[PDB]
């Protein structure tokens, strides 16, 4: 499972600072689930050579 | 005996007759190239062919 995706970076807003005792918005790669596979693009070197 | 316009009798005027053949220049900016060498046995393609 690795797949590249058009992914915006976390621009939180920082109002509270104080409230910034949450987990820091830490962010990651790691898919809390995988995605709807008729929304992916299965690619096979075959293909992209044509 | 020849039946050949070897050497003909003209005018003057008629001198510029002799155009008329067709012809077709390769413009400047163009490369002639010889594909011939790249016949070697361990080159694939990306269009696989019949």
């Amino acid at each position: 499972q690795v797949y590249m995706h058009r992914d915006m970076l976390p621009e939180p807003r920082l109002d509270d600072i104080e409230r910034f005792r949450q987990e820091g918005f830490y962010y990651t790669n790691m898919l809390e689930a995988p995605p709807e596979i008729d929304r992916v693009v299965q690619y096979t070197y075959e293909i992209a050579r044509l | 005996f020849i039946n050949k316009r070897i050497v003909e009798r003209v005018r003057v005027g008629q001198i510029l007759a002799v155009l008329n053949r067709r012809f077709v220049a390769y413009k400047g900016k163009m490369r002639i190239m010889d594909i011939t060498q790249s016949l070697k046995m361990g080159t694939k393609l990306a269009a696989p062919t019949v």
